[PDB]
């Protein structure tokens, strides 16, 4: 789930599940 | 950034939460 290589939609989904109602920000290039 | 910490290398809950609001 969380402890693996998470890329693209897979990473976005992990952030969605973990952050919940707090939301999150995804910055690919930073 | 997040891609470097979670995609190119193994992610962790500690790091992921750094990106929650």
């Amino acid at each position: 789930f969380v402890n693996q290589h998470l890329c693209g939609s897979h990473l976005v989904e992990a952030l969605y599940l973990v952050c919940g109602e707090r939301g999150f920000f995804y910055t690919p290039k930073a | 950034g997040i891609v470097e910490q979670c995609c190119t290398s193994i992610c962790s809950l500690y790091q992921l939460e750094n990106y929650c609001n």
